[PDB]
């Protein structure tokens, strides 16, 4: 039968099948009833070339098929025919067999006694464990962005210190240039008074250059330490992401045992 | 760009000590005022320098200038010596004396551009990348074209640039507008100022709605010369005198009627008819308008002029292979993550040209591979817009649970560069952070380029080298290959047309797309089908692409609402995008260009290279129409912080500011005004956040009393609408608001000579902390939907109030005067039930504000606007809003507010509360059964299917925003919700019943 077939999911949306053939291998296939919501009209989608390629299953006189010449009796016959041999018969442009089926009620990884608490209790547990680990991820991403812009604020400030220091060092190298042969001329006149005026000013220059050099390393030191904890926030987010996805899918499929009741009473209670 | 007048200091003290370095090695401490101009500094320095050694070496004061370091780390030469010390944005209080070198004017101008765009222009000079340097030079001709074009018929052409006509796209007003005209005529009042005391006199006229402004000036001088006993020719002479001597201006704002569009086509008067208000125009002397248009030049910059064998792709006989060498700076926990690997894919837009390939998995502690990845694609089969998308991924394993893969950092590369050459040799690009919420292992929509941030993961690759430079084949041989490979019907025609109707995101199965490719030649009969046909092309086959290039070369032009789709991320081919641009620059009006400017700026991100046909089109239009150039600037400026586009937009802004003329001076006043406001809110949010709201009120009123502040916040143009002049602040009305981010309620006087005829005081909300581009897009979309309904005849009044994002989570919002929230209005009433507000309180408040004959009008306006927002919010998923999210004017107009606040609360039915039904039914019992409600839901039905009839436009507008970085718009799957509410995969009657059932379930009837 078609309704019980592995690869028939029913009222599933295109965006939902795109989320199920993501990064899968060529040949993975799945069929829905067409998005048109018209009875007895279906669409098959298979992975080929990194793309999800859709094809329409026409229906006429009870027969089936996806071309103007229509043949098969049921879709299960149409599909299994192309599970045994390739569909290059239809179009040589793609020549993969319907290799990997993705079924609706496999991956149902609830193993213990199916007491209704497997929903009312273990679902609320995983969902509580999912929203907590989501709270932490958003907290990390916030201080991650804060730390990100604080770092570049400091990188441009040390770059400013570099220019100021470049400009005070060239000042020293011009003081020695234009004061040398006046110091040398004062020296033989016996005018130590004027020499100490020059040296008193040269000391003043390289005295301040020491202060801005110290202010730079004190900033490079804060930068080095904040750049480090920025990398730690990164690896923590990378460790929380795979876990967060793992228990989000577990919370999602634990609605399977809610679908056991169908009507969403056992979650409306929560 | 500058948090204060000194690094880590908001304001300089009144007197500070400045270390002055002389051209002799003497250092002089100069005490000077905060506000001292550099002319005063330099003069008093060389005056003090005589007290220090080696004065003889100093030349004359006039032969030197100051240089220093800014808080942007720039060694800035202070040529403009008129600037105040505290306006220099100094890093440290010191000044280095040097002899000036280089072009003074160019340096003064670059500083003004740097302040405008938020970064120093010199940073562009240091860029090694030749694409950047070629861009800076090669668009200067677009600047020259625009400047020469607007200085052609001066001063008129110059006035048409600064004050362009604000006109609808069509003079053909619909009949529901025409029916408010007195037998096809309109009444207008013309005002004139007389000098002795600026006293004013008015002249009322009745004229045909389609009179040009000069004819209006003719009817006015004709009405005043009534009794002068003039001959038919003497009347012509003075009519000619006035027609050529005066123009018309809107009373209260800077809008003018400089071109001969029919009067009713000017938006200000198209709405005076719609709203049935009195158009007030001021007769003004043309020589007075041209007086306030100071001549402005455009000078080619220094970089504009000087600078200090191959084989075709289609001869390379080999498949593509790329080498992944090693990675760096990978941040991963070695004990929680098992292994890492590099994932890659060859993409044409968003469709992989071939299956993805991954490097082998590798320990986290040694990110090295040295693998050659082989791709299933023949090098000659590479399309020009082919891109390499890659990422570093991690894996965590388990048996009882599936293995989990996650991306760590991504990066995209153009396999061909901007010169048409195929890349070769080893390459190293720093990768980007994976955006919040994205779980796909790759990000093909992300920008192509290396991350400039340092200490970021750096991946190294190597591309094959084919003994010489390889280039994409010229178009000459491409067409010949099509002639090589290439060597009516009825029932198929109805299906082809049946496919043109389907929206851009509809499912297109394999049988349908290759059916289009088969009849690709018949498709030109229905040019609407092009986007479907392009997605049908197998872009990894040079045979098909070449054949498709010949079809787009002769494709009948489609109209802009359709061409805009071909600029989104699904059409990267440069020939397709060039065809789309040519559709815009010949069919897109400056009105609808200004309407879709948001989306047009965003698709710049999808552009593969800096120099392209789109940016030259937008830049051209921004320099010939200062209205769209104003928002062109702010939409670029608002995203400067984003390093993924900061360079692209920065180079684009440099060229605009370098050729926009005297408007740069005005923009800098706006920028400095916002800079002051954002610095005061940061102080309120970071320093005195713990202080009381009344302590903060003090900091504000006091910091707003400062002369330097008021001089900067008084007398500039409103960024929400440059036509609105913002004069003096009414500090009496200014205040912080109750929100945690504490936005500023600001209020200015309108300095217009006749401000009393429009609005005498203008007030705006400035908010720092919230991302406003969700409100921008929502309000824009609301304005589109209102325009659609009006032109169809539905007089549903929406209120897309002004909203503008000026930067990272900071922007402006237009205040709506005489309006309250429904919550505020319920509190004005009393409790009816047991601790329950009275449902009739809304209806009663509206009666008090609309006594007498005007009562019927208010109920009509409430029912029409309520129907509009009900349909709008349902379609867009805005749905369940709070009574404090919904507002209503004393007029009776209803509108929603704060849409980002709503989307942010999440990260559906529509509101039809009982209180609204009381008003709609005029306070009746079983209000769901009266004939007012009968025709109310009939308005909703017509409005719903009206938007469905233009669903392609909205889906295209949202699709163009996917690269914006808005978390609401990260994938086409996000846009799929609008396909659900509009029910695009169903028929009309099926969507109508879906909307009817939705509305019925709203009131649970
Ligand atoms: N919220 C919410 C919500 C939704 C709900 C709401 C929304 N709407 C927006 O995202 C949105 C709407 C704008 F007009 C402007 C902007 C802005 F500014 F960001 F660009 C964003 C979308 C979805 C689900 C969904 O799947 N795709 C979204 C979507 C729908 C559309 F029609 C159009 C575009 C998009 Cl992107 C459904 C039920 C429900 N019940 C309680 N809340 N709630």
């Amino acid at each position: 039968s078609l309704q019980d077939a592995e690869w028939y999911w029913g009222d599933i949306s295109r965006e939902e099948v795109n989320e199920k053939l993501r990064d899968t291998a060529d040949g993975t296939f799945l069929v829905r009833d067409a998005s048109t919501k018209m009875h007895g009209d279906y669409t098959l989608t298979l992975r080929k070339g990194g793309n999800n390629k859709l094809i329409k299953i026409f229906h006429r006189d009870g027969k089936y098929g996806f071309s103007d010449p229509l043949t098969f009796s049921s879709v299960v016959e149409l599909i299994n025919h192309y599970r045994n041999e390739s569909l290059a018969q239809y179009n040589p442009k793609l020549d993969v067999k319907l290799l990997y089926p993705v079924s609706k009620y496999q991956q149902d990884q609830v193993v213990k006694e199916d007491n209704i608490e497997a929903v009312g209790k273990k679902l609320h547990e995983y969902n509580t464990q999912f929203q907590e680990k989501s709270r932490e991820y958003d907290r990390l991403y916030e201080e991650y962005t804060r730390t990100s812009q604080e770092i570049q604020m400091k990188r441009t400030a040390i770059e400013a210190f570099n220019e100021t220091i470049k400009i005070f060092e060239e000042q020293c190298q011009t003081q020695e240039r234009y004061s040398k042969e006046y110091i040398e001329k004062f020296k033989r006149e016996g005018n130590e008074k004027e020499i100490q005026r020059i040296m008193h000013n040269y000391d003043k220059l390289k005295s301040r250059i020491s202060e801005i050099i110290d202010s730079r390393r004190r900033l490079e030191e804060d930068l080095k330490k904040q750049a480090a904890e920025y990398r730690e926030i990164d690896k923590r987010m990378n460790s929380i992401k795979p876990d967060l996805i793992q228990l989000r899918k577990t919370r999602d499929q634990y609605l399977m045992w809610l679908t056991q009741k169908g009507v969403r009473q056992k979650k409306l209670n929560e | 760009p500058s948090s204060g007048e000194l690094w880590g200091i908001h304001l300089m003290p009144p007197r500070i000590l400045v270390e002055c370095l002389l051209p002799n090695g003497m250092i002089v401490t100069l005490e000077c005022l905060r506000e001292a101009t550099l002319i005063t500094i330099k003069h008093e320095l060389f005056k003090e320098a005589r007290k220090y050694p080696l004065h003889q070496l100093l030349q004359d004061e006039s032969s030197y200038i100051f240089v220093s370091v800014t808080q942007e780390a720039e060694r800035e030469e202070f040529f403009d010596e008129t600037r105040r010390l505290c306006d220099l944005r100094l890093f440290q209080p010191f000044l280095k004396v040097i002899e000036p070198v280089g072009n003074r004017e160019e340096k003064i101008l670059n500083r003004e551009i740097g302040f405008a765009i938020g970064m120093p222009v010199c940073e562009f000079d240091m860029v090694k990348d030749p694409e950047v340097q070629d861009f800076r030079r090669n668009i200067l001709n677009v600047c020259k074209e625009a400047v020469d074009l607007r200085d052609l018929n001066s001063p008129h052409s110059r006035a048409m640039y600064v004050y362009p006509p604000n006109v609808e796209s069509s003079p053909e007003l619909p009949k529901h507008i025409y029916n408010k005209l007195d037998k096809g005529q309109i009444i207008v009042v013309i005002w004139v100022i007389v000098s002795p005391n600026n006293d004013k006199q008015k002249y009322t006229l009745k004229i045909n709605h389609d009179c040009v402004p000069e004819q209006v000036i003719a009817e006015a001088i004709r009405k005043k010369t009534r009794s002068m006993l003039l001959s038919s020719e003497q009347l012509k002479l003075c009519v000619l005198e006035y027609q050529g001597k005066y123009i018309l201006k809107v009373c209260g704002c800077d809008e003018y009627f400089l071109e001969k569009y029919p009067l009713s086509q000017y938006k200000y008067i198209r709405s005076c008819i719609m709203l049935g208000r009195m158009p007030n125009l001021m007769l003004m002397a043309k020589e007075s308008l041209y007086s306030q248009l100071p001549m402005d030049c455009f000078t080619m910059p220094s970089y504009s002029r000087r600078i200090s064998s191959t084989k075709s792709l289609w001869v390379i006989n080999s498949a593509l292979r790329i080498k992944i060498l090693c990675a760096t700076y990978v941040n991963v926990n070695i004990r929680d993550i098992d292994k890492i690997y590099v994932r890659t894919g060859i993409y044409h837009g968003g469709e992989p040209l071939c299956d993805n390939v991954n490097t082998q998995r590798v320990p986290c502690s040694n990110p090295r591979w040295n693998e050659w990845l082989n791709y299933d694609i023949y090098i000659p089969d590479l399309p020009r817009a082919a891109r390499l998308c890659l990422s570093i991924c991690s894996v965590k394993g388990r048996k009882g649970a599936k293995e989990e893969h996650c991306p760590l950092a991504w990066g995209n590369i153009n396999l061909f560069d901007y010169t048409d050459t195929l890349v070769s040799g080893k390459m190293a690009l720093n990768l980007w952070p994976v955006p919040h919420g994205l779980e796909d292992l790759l990000n093909p929509i992300g920008v192509t380029g290396s991350n400039p941030n340092k200490e970021t993961p750096c991946l190294e690759l190597e591309f094959d080298w084919f003994s010489s430079v390889v280039k994409f084949p010229d178009m000459s041989v491409i067409e010949e290959h099509a002639n090589w490979s290439v060597s009516l019907r009825e029932n198929d025609k109805e299906q082809l047309k049946a496919i043109s109707t389907r929206d851009p995101l509809s499912e297109i199965t394999e049988q349908e797309k290759d059916f289009l490719w088969s009849h690709r030649h018949y498709c030109v009969t229905i040019p609407e089908i092009l986007p479907k046909l392009l997605l049908s092309v197998k872009w990894n086959s040079r045979d098909e692409v070449a054949q498709m290039y010949c079809l787009v070369k002769d494709w009948p032009p489609i109209k802009p609402e359709q061409a805009m789709e071909l600029l989104d991320c699904n059409y990267p081919d440069p020939m397709v995008r060039g065809f789309a641009v040519r559709c815009l620059e010949k069919y897109l009006t400056d009105d609808k260009l200004s309407q879709y400017l948001i989306q047009l700026v965003q698709v710049l991100k999808y552009e593969q290279y800096l120099d392209n046909l789109l940016v030259r089109f937008l830049l051209k239009k921004a320099l010939t129409n200062q209205r769209i150039g104003h928002f062109f600037f702010w939409h670029l400026k608002s995203e400067m912080h984003n390093k993924t586009v900061s360079q692209r937009f920065g180079l684009l802004l440099e060229s605009y500011c370098r050729a926009c003329g005297m408007y740069l001076k005005h923009l800098n006043r706006q920028v400095e005004a916002m800079e002051k406001l954002i610095n005061l809110t940061d102080i309120l949010k970071q320093e005195k956040k713990d202080e009381t709201q009344k302590v903060q009120m003090k900091f504000l009123v006091e910091q707003m009393r400062r002369p330097d502040f008021m001089d900067a916040l008084q007398g500039f143009l409103s960024p929400l609408n440059p036509a609105h002049q913002l004069g003096n602040l009414r500090l009496e009305e200014c205040r912080i608001m109750s929100s945690a981010k504490r936005p500023l309620w600001l209020n200015w006087e309108n300095p217009d000579i006749m401000s009393e005829l429009l609005f005498q005081n203008n007030e705006i909300i400035f908010k720092n902390g919230d991302d406003l581009r969700q409100d921008m897009l929502t309000l824009q979309i609301i304005r589109i939907m209102e325009n659609i309904w009006q032109n169809q005849g539905l007089d549903l009044r929406m209120l897309p109030y002004g909203c503008l994002s000026i930067g990272d989570c900071v922007g402006l919002i237009e205040v709506v005067r005489n309006s309250h929230t429904i919550m505020q209005i319920q509190c004005k009433g009393g409790l009816k039930g047991a601790l329950q507000f009275n449902s009739h309180t809304l209806h009663q408040w509206l009666k008090d504000k609309n006594k007498g004959e005007i009562y019927d009008a208010a109920i009509d306006l409430f029912t029409r606007s309520c129907a509009g927002y009900c349909v709008a919010t349902f379609i867009l998923g805005i749905g369940d809003r709070h009574n404090s999210n919904i507002m209503v004017k004393d007029d009776g107009q209803l509108f929603h507010i704060d849409f980002g606040h709503f989307l942010d609360h999440k990260k559906v039915p529509f509101v039809l509360t009982q209180d609204f039904l009381i008003v709609i039914s005029k306070g009746a019992q079983e209000c769901t059964k009266t004939r007012e409600f009968e025709r109310f839901q009939e308005m909703c039905y017509k409005a719903y299917l009206a938007i469905r009839q233009h669903a392609n436009l909205f889906i295209n507008l949202f699709s163009m925003m996917l690269g914006s970085g808005m978390p609401e718009l990260q994938s086409f799957d996000d846009i799929a919700y609008i396909r659900k509410t509009l029910a695009l995969d169903k028929t009309e009657q099926e969507a109508l019943e879906y909307f009817m059932k939705q509305m019925n379930d709203a009131h649970h009837g």
